[PDB]
């Protein structure tokens, strides 16, 4: 159900601890530092809202704004 | 035709033998996408339909299932009669290969129905499933 | 007065319109750019039908459910095939530039958008072009503006202007570079812009005070209470 | 006894549709199990409302076809907008269906009131006072809204109006700091030039830090540049 | 006929025409009958009885949609209370093709004037507005000297002729856009608003522009009038055998020889137009494709030329006259890029009000670019035949996008296989994500 | 830092005289400020909406709708190309070309002179005379590639 591909399910089953408090895994504990299980793709270069690094229309298949004031018809 | 098709199952030859046995009243076929017929029977004509369907030529001689379901909730109900509850039997014929369903509606005060278990001796525990999960107890 | 809907009869009033008569009905017709509060437009195309002129009538014609009188003795047809595929491709047209960016939007589970593209049974794209975008304007502390996710229903100019009297909000642009918006930037200063945040259909309009500290509408407990 | 109609606007706690409570939050209410998971791993009993007719958790009644009044959020399968409040309705755009929440609890009288005969005089301006005017901004004059950290961006600074006529007689140009004393306060404000205002008053935003709604109508001195 | 003779009986609108391209003024407008069937309608005739004239003698709307006019001036409210009625004149042309007002504009001014007194005095309206296209200048300024000559010389003022009739013109130059000349969206830009237009059959004779009943009438349609009551009615009924009463200015355009301007009754066959009037194709162009109205209407072949440019002679063809200004397209010239060109006019041009025709064609102008650029995708000429059967009347606001995807219909319809060379290259909507199986279907 | 003119206002004022409402003047008015200035500033809107009454959102609107009120600066003279079917079967991409090629810009874009600002035009209703383009309220007919660097000189 992630539309980013940013929860991913490893091959790694190795778990199981001492305290049942400590089995909630908070976001330093989930957070790889690397692309898994679908390297390549990249959800904010589908988005349309502005991104630090991407202004408006720059994303795929998303053209360039027109502004409101142009002279073209 | 799709086999997911909303079907009332009027050209069922069970459904003509209950008409021609009970009456074109009493009962009222509901149009389901459950592939077989369901008839809605009322709740002292259910010994004796259930009969008459276990001497058929070829009888229904299984009792698939037999449930309680709570429709007090249930919005959409068109062309189903006043039912606080209902209880469904699920009979099935090997011989003719088809299968019936036999829904009898209750209201709130009085949840009481016959037992089936003098025709199909499989309703003792289905019975007691439905006096446990529901409050339909059976006479 | 009575009109047949899919063959069926129903009575509804004859003094008003004939997609709040089936809507108040319990029946299904999607729309965007009628409001039960501001009138009926054609800014979209909606909540088309089929009506007939008699009884026995095949081929009928494309009329708006918002537009046509709810007289008596029409005879209009919902899930016909051809009101359904032509609202199917009123809804392609109208997603044909929208920006893929559902998740990281504001109304997300709260989108009138989502509930009738997925209504009309509108899934697959076979629009390949390029789509179309807008700058975003500062409306103030309150309202969020992200004129991208616009479908041009015109809902949110005629409430701030028609019903609510303010001079900020309108329209501006041409045929397809369509602005709805304020001249310039600042602060929507009429005292009822907060209700284009659940005007719009879409999230162009949305609440700033809840896009600091956001969740969904199904993660919200509500409760009736009184202001 | 006058107040005997407050139990006609909601039934009592013990009220269900079909015997059943009608719930706060919709079916899909995520994150259950891991709400609390911070603090505490194994999940608490739900919070118990002996109050009302409502429960805390999903586990009750918000179908638009239930006889009730009130209504928690319009949700319709199909309909997840706020235009999901049509569902909720005997007409869309009328009442609301199986009536409003609230009742009247006033009942117009068979006779009405008196001619009221004080009537009052002009008003003069006089030397030396000034007569305060409310202003009572929508973001600024509630005791309540002010107390938001979002409202203080659209609240206006706090000012002072004075007409261009008195502006003149007191010498003082608008936008700079003017002294007024009122008990035994001298405090300083910004003024601004109101051009509907009238000679002989001065105008105040009522509800704001340091000037209280019950102002109005009242008087003012030592109207002094700062 | 290799010379034209151009006479008042068989020419009623272009007979006092000049020959060497000057315009027509008041004293020479005078010269020539000028101003008899405004003296006749101002002096020995009703109102009622001019409308009922205007509606017996047949003059169908010029615009190009061909509504009767007698029967939008019998519309007008019969209460007494309303005496704030209003005539305008959609002078505002932008159609390509279409270049029939600019004639009647430039060189008889007079003649406009005259038909906007006799219908203001037959629908009792106190002013009339030109609405003008900022394009057409010198027509803007022989229609305010005309206007001026007449409110010096008596007309065009308060009480004409010792009637006691108020009436007065003005001319509101448009700032430029395609759907002012629609009359609802022309009475939008009247107000000074943004030019969408409005929903019938609340129409513009019972509540139009500030809420009173005005009329909309085109430059030809106004400009018939006067000879009506000039000359006579069963005259205008008799000047062509055919049920479409009148004459009509048309006319071929495009590498013709002889591209021009020709006042012809109805009835007349477009191929005696071409091969007469235009004088034909040039020395090398072989005539693949025509348009009986100039951009709006829908293509034809040659099998279509012999039809009389009637408005149900070309209607029972699939097709329409329009303003009758008919277009030629040789064979030299690529079908998918004519269509691209017209799909982008009608894409750019039209205004923002309702969906289908806003995100209808841009999309068949990317398919149309696609086409052009051999980029085509299996699946784009059934897309526009959805979108054409999809944009056609009753499913827009506005009779833009039928007038818009007509030609789309016709080049589908008749040169296919250009369209079906225009796809070289197989559908791909989506792309990969390298770590998720693509729903690959056969 | 806009500010209207005595002649602007008693034109904006005697546009108002011809109607039932300013608002009907509003376009005229626009019209009148891109006469006098070449295109409509920021703040013409406002004095605009000001001298009329209207909201500035409407001026803006209308501003914004129609092709030719311009509200980016252009240059001192606007060629108007006509991009219709029949300047296109008679041939208007290679006047365009020719225009392109003399001016060295794109359409919608202006010239680093401030003098010439190409643009296309919906039609220009002279379709019986070839190809057709407006410079400064004059028209152009029976257009060339190789007559186009002649009709661009004499303009200033
Ligand atoms: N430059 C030009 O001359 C252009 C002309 N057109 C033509 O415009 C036409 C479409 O124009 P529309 O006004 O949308 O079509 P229409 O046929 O609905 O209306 C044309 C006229 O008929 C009148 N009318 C029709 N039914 C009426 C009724 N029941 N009661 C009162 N009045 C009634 C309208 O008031 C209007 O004046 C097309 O035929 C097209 O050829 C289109 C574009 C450009
Ligand atoms: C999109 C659109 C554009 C139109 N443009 C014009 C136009 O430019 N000139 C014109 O005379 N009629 C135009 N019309 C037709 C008008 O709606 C109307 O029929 C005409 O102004 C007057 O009708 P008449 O023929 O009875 O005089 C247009 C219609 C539409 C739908
Ligand atoms: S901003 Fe919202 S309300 Fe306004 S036209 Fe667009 S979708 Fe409709
Ligand atoms: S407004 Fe647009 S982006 Fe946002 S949830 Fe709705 S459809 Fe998605
Ligand atoms: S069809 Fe719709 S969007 Fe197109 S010009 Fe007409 S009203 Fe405007
Ligand atoms: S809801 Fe009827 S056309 Fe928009
Ligand atoms: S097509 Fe160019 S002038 Fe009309």
């Amino acid at each position: 159900a992630c539309p980013t591909t940013a929860i991913q399910l490893t091959p790694d089953f190795e778990m199981g601890e001492y305290k049942r408090q400590d089995l909630v895994y908070e976001k330093e504990d989930l957070l790889i530092s690397g692309p898994g299980k679908y390297p390549e793709y990249n959800f904010y270069r589908m988005a349309g809202m502005a991104i630090d690094g991407k202004d408006k229309g720059e994303a795929e298949n998303e053209a360039k704004p027109i502004d409101v004031k142009s002279l073209l018809p | 035709e799709p086999a997911w098709q909303t079907r009332d199952h009027l050209d069922d030859p069970v459904i003509g033998e209950l008409r021609n046995r009970f009456g074109p009243d009493a009962f009222t076929v509901q149009a389901t996408r459950t592939g077989v017929p369901v008839v809605w029977i009322k709740r002292e004509q259910l010994l004796e339909v259930g009969d008459f369907l276990k001497k058929l030529p070829k009888p229904y001689v299984m009792l698939f299932d037999l449930h309680g379901m709570d429709e007090r909730l249930r919005t959409h109900r068109e062309g189903l009669p006043a039912a606080d509850f209902s209880v469904f039997y699920h009979l099935i014929s090997i011989d003719r290969n088809r299968d019936i369903m036999l829904k009898v509606a209750l209201a709130e005060n009085d949840l009481h129905v016959p037992t089936f278990t003098k025709l199909f001796p499989n309703a003792n525990w289905y019975e007691r499933e439905t006096w446990d999960l529901f409050g339909i107890t059976f006479d | 007065a009575t009109i047949h809907v899919d063959g069926k009869e129903y009575e509804v009033n004859g003094a008003d319109n004939l997609l709040e008569a089936c809507l108040s009905l319990g029946l299904d017709i999607p729309y965007f750019c009628w409001h039960p509060a501001l009138g009926s437009v054609g800014a979209c195309r909606q909540c088309a039908v089929k009506q007939y002129q008699n009884a026995e009538d095949t081929r009928g014609r494309l009329v708006m459910s918002c537009m046509t009188p709810a007289s008596d003795g029409t005879f209009i047809s919902i899930d016909d095939e051809e009101a359904k595929q032509f609202r199917e491709s009123v809804v392609e047209w109208l997603m044909t530039n929208h920006p893929h960016d559902c998740p990281v939007c504001e109304e997300g589970g709260n989108c009138h958008l989502q509930d009738m593209t997925v209504m009309t049974g509108h899934s697959f794209r076979r629009y390949r072009f390029t789509k179309r975008t807008h700058r975003n304007q500062d409306l103030g502390p309150f309202i969020s503006h992200e004129m991208n996710r616009c479908i041009a229903c015109y809902r949110c100019v005629r409430y701030y202007k028609d019903y609510a009297g303010g001079t900020d909000l309108g329209v501006y642009g041409a045929h397809d570079n369509v602005y709805f918006g304020r001249p310039e930037d600042g602060t929507l200063e009429s005292e009822f812009s907060g209700n284009l945040v659940e005007i719009c259909p879409t999230g162009v309009f949305t609440d700033k005070t809840h896009s600091e500290r956001y969740n969904r509408k199904w993660d919200m407990q509500f409760a009736p209470s009184i202001c | 006894p006058e107040l005997a109609g407050i139990k006609d606007a909601a039934p009592d706690a013990t009220f269900r549709i079909r015997g059943q409570k009608l719930a706060r939050e919709p079916h899909r209410y995520s994150g259950r199990t891991a709400m609390r998971a911070n603090i505490s791993v194994h999940e608490p009993r739900q919070p118990q409302d002996i109050d009302t007719m409502f429960t805390f958790s999903m586990e009750g009644n918000n179908q638009p076809t239930a006889h009730r009044s009130q209504v928690p959020f319009a949700w319709a399968p199909g309909w997840n907008s706020p235009q999901a409040w049509n569902k909720f309705q005997d007409e869309v755009g009328g009442k609301l269906r199986f009536g409003d929440p609230g009742v009247r609890l006033f009942e117009t009288s068979e006779n009405g009131l008196d001619y009221f005969t004080s009537v009052p005089a002009r008003f003069q301006p006089q030397d030396g006072k000034w007569r305060i005017a409310p202003y009572y901004h929508l973001f600024g004059s509630d005791e309540l809204s002010q107390r938001a950290p979002v409202f203080q961006s659209r609240m206006p600074q706090p000012y002072i109006k004075l007409n261009p006529a008195d502006a003149a007689k007191l010498g003082v140009n608008a936008g700079t700091r003017v002294s007024f004393s009122y008990d035994g306060n001298t405090v300083t404000l910004p003024v601004e030039i109101a051009e509907g205002l009238t000679a002989g008053q001065v105008g105040l935003p009522m509800g704001m830090s340091g000037i209280a709604p019950v102002l109005a109508g009242a008087h003012l001195e030592d109207l002094k540049e700062a | 006929m290799k010379n034209i003779i151009r006479t008042p009986e068989t020419h009623p609108l272009t007979w006092r025409l000049r020959d060497d391209k000057q315009p027509v003024w008041l004293d020479e407008y005078r010269s020539k009958n000028g101003y008899e069937g405004a003296r006749k309608a101002l002096t020995g005739l009703s109102p009622d009885e001019i409308v009922n004239q205007v509606k017996d003698a047949g003059l169908k709307g010029r615009g190009g949609a061909g509504f009767s006019t007698g029967l939008k001036w019998s519309l007008m409210p019969k209460d007494e209370s309303m005496n704030i009625r209003y005539l305008l004149c959609n002078a505002d042309e932008m159609e390509p093709g279409t270049y029939k007002d600019r004639l009647l504009m430039e060189q008889l001014p007079h003649l406009l004037v005259e038909g906007m007194l006799i219908s203001a005095f037959a629908l009792k309206a106190y002013r009339g507005y030109i609405f003008l296209r900022g394009e057409y200048i010198e027509a803007a300024v022989n229609l305010r000297r005309a206007i001026a000559e007449a409110t010096e010389a008596g007309l065009l003022g308060k009480n004409i002729m010792g009637t006691g009739f108020d009436f007065e013109l003005f001319v509101h130059t448009g700032a430029g856009r395609y759907i002012c000349g629609e009359e609802t969206a022309l009475i939008n830009s009247l107000e000074g608003r943004r030019a969408n237009p409005r929903s019938k059959p609340p129409f513009p004779a019972t509540s139009g522009a500030w809420g009173k009943p005005t009329c909309v009438n085109n430059v030809e349609t106004l400009c018939n009038v006067p000879a009506i009551l000039a000359n006579g009615v069963e005259w205008y009924q008799n000047i062509s055998k055919s049920k479409d009463a009148g004459t009509k200015l048309m006319g071929f355009s495009g590498r013709v020889k002889n591209p021009g301007l020709w006042e012809l009754p109805f009835g007349t066959t477009a191929r005696e137009i071409l091969e007469d009037y235009a004088g034909g194709m040039r020395d090398g162009l072989k005539f693949k494709a025509w348009q009986p109205g100039g951009a709006g209407t829908d293509f034809l072949t040659e099998a279509h030329l012999d039809l009389p440019m009637e408005f149900e002679s070309i209607g029972k063809a699939g097709s329409r006259l329009g303003t009758a200004l008919a277009m030629a397209v040789d064979h030299e010239i690529n079908m998918v890029s004519l269509v691209r060109n017209l799909e982008e006019f009608f894409a750019r041009e039209s205004c923002g009000w309702c969906t289908p025709c806003r995100d209808g064609l841009p999309w068949s102008v990317k398919i149309l670019r696609a086409l052009e650029r051999g980029e085509g995708q299996p699946g784009d000429i059934e897309t526009l035949e959805q979108l054409c059967r999809f944009l056609g009347p009753g499913k827009t606001f506005c009779a833009h996008a039928p007038g818009a995807v007509e030609p789309l219909q016709s080049a589908i319809k008749y040169f296919r296989e250009e369209f079906e060379a225009g796809i070289k290259q197989p559908f791909s909507n989506t792309h990969l994500i390298n770590g998720i199986q693509p729903n690959l279907l056969k | 830092a806009f500010e209207l003119s005595a002649a602007e206002r008693e034109a904006i004022e005697h546009e108002m005289h011809h109607y039932e409402d300013p608002r009907a003047a509003s376009i005229e008015a626009l019209k009148i400020v891109q006469k006098q200035r070449g295109w409509v500033p920021d703040g013409a809107i406002h004095a605009i909406a000001d001298v009329l009454g209207i909201p500035a959102s409407d001026v803006e609107g209308v501003a914004t709708f129609y092709s030719q009120i311009f509200r980016q600066p252009v240059g001192r003279h606007v060629i108007r190309y006509c991009d219709s079917v029949v300047c296109h079967i008679n041939g208007y991409q290679g006047i365009q070309a020719a225009l392109e090629k003399k001016l060295n810009i794109k359409p919608g874009q202006t010239t680093f002179d401030g003098r010439f600002t190409l643009l296309p035009t919906c039609c220009l209703g002279n379709c019986d005379k070839g190809p057709n383009m407006m410079i400064d309220e004059d028209t152009h007919a029976h257009l060339t590639p190789e007559a186009i660097p002649e009709l661009l000189e004499r303009y200033k």
